[PDB]
């Protein structure tokens, strides 16, 4: 009889709790499981922040587990509570840019890759058209500022190819930021913001002739979340990621590396298990560094969602995002990124003003 | 009269220890024995949902840098006034949430940055290098100091800055590697006090914690004065927030003062106070804005003595701010101290 490990995951329905209890099955059999066995133990979202910090810690570290899996609050709670004994915690859908620093989320891994590599893509964009001045607009919170960063770094290879006007989150009237965009006498705008943000900006920027022929409206998937295309201008370039929003398609392949990884670990001597209660325990849960060092040095080919690699922050190593311009009220498709290049789809592209 | 609570969690601490204005406080004393997220979670949440508080003193005598964290956790959550006295429930926390009401006795980061230049700024210890981890605030204190030497005529010379991933395995000895880039006088290092033993063990094991080599650091390193660590260097020159004429009674005063200084002024101009505390649990935007205000009386404090002030940032404004020493007996001497802007030191000649 064997070594029971758990794995942890709060999960957004009753059903993917089931989804999530099989996979770990699966994985049961796929091993070969008799000196360690995984075992399942998940929750759902508590809406209350301390509520879910609670949980993570009665419901989940009292079941020692090894990892847990993520899905009026984001993962914090379970960030803040399993990240102190640095149990990695391994987000599915969380697409935030916050996430991806070491600073604050040190035992955190993430399937699918942050807000800021949009970047990337704007960034070879650019290099295909040739836009070689373009007009960064950010929110100035960690979001924006974090999509400034990717992309001036992209720009390194050779700041003066973007000029930056960021401008407080929340704000209402935009003219001033935006005329003075308009005397910075730019064609290409990127766009960093949140729906109810990026709004904001689509109509201060329709009141100044700033939607129409000439400019380009370059941006992410945010900005063309639900309710923000009403006001975007026509034209516009935004991206929806590849299968960025199974939560089902990312349980699955997370415990298939989650298990390889649990199993890749007991090759080594001198393993520990993590706290039971919370409660009493103030030390790192000592083997938890080690683990976030396999997981990360893990590779998964065939895996659902693609190939599962990892770079040095622990986000998703490349990503596909199908590339969208908005023509009257259709957002077709003219083309995906293959996580490296550009392929435009048959439909071209249809500027703003034609 | 109207009365506040306001508890104060004390973690371990056997001592025991004056006001005309609006509001008269409704003082509740408590300890506890751990120092974990739910252990910590629960005891304020029930305070709360049972005594009707208003605020919290939290004081500790320990070095875990993450209580400090645990604690502007559950002030935002809340919007509940916490304030950390002493202990790591008061080593700086660099970047608070944004809808905290946390707030923390001693410097900024860059205070004490600004502080560690104004001493080599003394024996012109020009010549040095800057050590990190990825602990919050390796950013903040790298440029602090990179800004302060980019405009000066002085000669100042900045060797190296070695950013340490404490995150990995530490299998591979790259944290050993990385420090052999290491060859300079002054070394500055920012990490935790736990951070900091490991940084040392290795550097002893360089010779780079070999005498030749001086190796300033911060309060949250020193951390407990009373604690010095075997892996610690003999001479590990450190800022450390002035216990010494400063006393833990002597805070818990203010702490209580500064809480109810703030609802007092905001009772004198808007004429009401904070309705208790609800429920842990019961949260809304409905003390959104209540919340944000009470935080403006909280950062623009004036007791009896001296300006209490915080920064919107979560540090202190004017701290009480000490230089320190590990003699050969492994003990901390005061061997320093900055005055509210210059600093009297000790030796004009340093110890040869
Ligand atoms: C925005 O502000 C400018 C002047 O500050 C004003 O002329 C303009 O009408 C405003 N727009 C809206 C939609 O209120
Ligand atoms: C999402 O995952 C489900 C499994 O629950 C799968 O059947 C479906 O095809 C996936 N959808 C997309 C768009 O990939
Ligand atoms: C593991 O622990 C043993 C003692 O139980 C020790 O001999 C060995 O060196 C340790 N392994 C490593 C890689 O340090
Ligand atoms: C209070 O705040 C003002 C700014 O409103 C500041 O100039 C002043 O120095 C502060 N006073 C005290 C006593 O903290």
């Amino acid at each position: 009889d064997p070594k029971i490990v758990n794995i942890g995951a709060v999960l957004s329905t009753k059903k993917h709790e089931q989804i999530f209890r099989e996979a770990v099955n699966q994985a049961n059999k796929r091993h070969f499981t008799r000196k360690i066995q995984l075992q399942a133990t998940s929750v759902t979202h508590r809406p209350n922040a301390i509520q879910m910090a609670l949980s993570v810690c009665e419901d989940l570290i009292s079941s020692q587990v090894y990892a847990i899996l993520v899905s009026h609050l984001t993962p914090t709670p379970i960030s803040y509570t399993a990240g102190f004994y640095r149990i990695p915690v391994i987000g599915l859908t969380t697409r935030m840019s916050i996430y991806s620093d070491k600073s604050i989320h040190l035992s955190f891994l993430r399937t699918v890759p942050p807000y800021s590599h949009q970047a990337l893509v704007w960034f070879e964009m650019m290099r295909l058209f040739n836009w070689n001045h373009v007009i960064l607009i950010v929110s100035d919170d960690h979001e924006g500022r974090a999509a400034q960063k990717k992309l001036e770094t992209l720009l390194e290879g050779k700041p003066k190819a973007d000029k930056v006007l960021q401008f407080e989150p929340g704000t209402k009237n935009l003219t001033a930021l935006l005329l003075e965009a308009k005397e910075l006498e730019a064609r290409v705008i990127i766009l960093s913001a949140s729906e109810d943000d990026a709004t904001a900006v689509y109509k201060s920027a329709a009141m100044l002739d700033m939607t129409g022929a000439g400019y380009v409206w370059l941006v992410g998937e945010r900005e063309i979340s639900g309710s923000a295309l009403r006001y975007a201008p026509d034209g516009i370039i935004g991206l929806q990621l590849i299968n960025g929003k199974n939560e089902s398609a990312h349980i699955s392949d997370a415990v298939a590396v989650v298990a390889q990884a649990i199993h890749e670990l007991f090759e080594m001597e001198n393993i520990t298990d993590p706290p039971r209660g919370c409660v009493g325990n103030t030390n790192i849960w000592k083997t938890g560094p080690l683990f976030k060092r396999v997981l990360m040095s893990s590779k998964y080919p065939d895996g659902v969602t693609g190939r599962i690699e990892f770079n040095e922050d622990g986000d998703r190593k490349f990503a596909q995002y199908s590339i969208m311009n908005l023509q009257n009220r259709k957002l077709v498709q003219v083309g995906i990124f293959n996580g490296s290049y550009i392929i435009q789809n048959d439909r071209k592209i249809i500027w703003p003003g034609g | 009269p109207p009365s506040i609570g306001i508890a104060v969690i004390l973690v371990g601490t056997s001592d025991e220890v004056f006001h005309h204005l609006s509001v008269v406080p409704r003082v509740e004393l408590v300890a506890m024995n751990e120092t974990d997220p739910k252990s910590i979670i629960t005891r304020i949440c029930d305070l709360m949902s049972d005594r009707k508080i208003q605020g919290v003193v939290f004081a500790d005598d320990t070095d875990q840098e993450a209580i400090a964290q645990i604690l502007d956790f559950i002030s935002a959550q809340t919007l509940t006034p916490i304030l950390g006295i002493h202990g790591g429930s008061s080593m700086i926390m660099a970047d608070k949430d944004e809808s905290s009401m946390f707030f923390q006795f001693g410097p900024s980061i860059e205070q004490q940055a600004s502080v560690m230049l104004n001493i080599m700024e003394e024996y012109d210890w020009y010549i040095f290098s800057i050590v990190t981890t990825y602990f919050p605030g390796y950013q903040d204190f790298v440029n602090k100091i990179r800004s302060t030497i980019e405009n000066s005529f002085v000669g100042w010379e900045l060797e190296e800055v070695l950013l340490l991933d404490m995150s990995l395995d530490d299998g591979d000895s790259k944290i050993q590697n990385q420090l052999k880039k290491l060859q300079s006088p002054i070394i500055l290092l920012y990490c935790t006090k736990e951070e900091a033993t490991y940084i040392f063990e290795v550097a002893n094991s360089v010779g780079l914690t070999g005498y030749g080599y001086t190796w300033i650091v911060p309060s949250l390193v020193a951390g407990d004065t009373d604690t010095v660590p075997s892996e610690f260097p003999t001479g590990l020159i450190s800022v450390s927030y002035d216990e010494w004429d400063y006393g833990l009674p002597a805070r818990v005063r203010d702490g209580i003062a500064i809480i109810t200084t703030a609802a007092s002024d905001m009772l004198s101009e808007h004429s009401f106070i904070p309705e208790p505390k609800s429920s842990c649990y019961n949260t809304h935007e409905k003390r959104i804005y209540q919340s944000n205000m009470l935080n403006r009386y909280l950062i623009n404090v004036t007791f009896e003595g001296r300006d209490l002030s915080f920064s919107e940032d979560g540090y202190q404004m004017h701290p009480k701010l000490v230089i320190i020493l590990l003699n050969k007996e492994r003990k901390w001497e005061r061997v320093g101290k900055w005055k509210d802007k210059s600093l009297q030191m000790k030796y004009y000649v340093w110890p040869r």
